[PDB]
């Protein structure tokens, strides 16, 4: 019972994170994966999001 | 001509039959169950516990 509630809470959080209104999705190229994450950092930056606590 | 009575000498010089080295027994789960006598068909049934959903 406790395990079920714990997993339901983690799924609640995951639904929150996955269901957020993302206006666009960054496509990771499997052969060259790093540029996608540099793009993610860039999108965070141009939005003036603080660099700590990410 | 000359006749010499000689033995047939047998020697061991460390030439053996090349034969495999054993590694598999040490890596597999051996005897988590022992009481096969005393269970029908020599079969012990393992119970996998339950998980719920919240």
């Amino acid at each position: 019972q406790v395990s079920a509630v714990a997993y339901e809470l983690e799924d609640y959080i995951a639904e929150l994170i996955e269901g957020a209104p993302y206006e666009e999705t960054i496509l990771i190229d499997p052969a060259d994966t790093v540029p996608a994450f540099i793009t993610a950092d860039q999108r965070m930056g141009e939005a003036n999001v603080p660099t700590d606590s990410r | 001509a000359h006749i010499f009575v000689k033995p047939e000498l047998v020697a061991e010089i460390g030439v053996k039959q090349l034969q495999r080295e054993i590694v598999l027994p040490g890596l597999v789960w051996t005897n988590p169950l022992t009481d096969f006598g005393g269970s029908k068909n020599d079969t012990i049934t393992v119970r996998v516990p339950a998980i719920t959903t919240a």
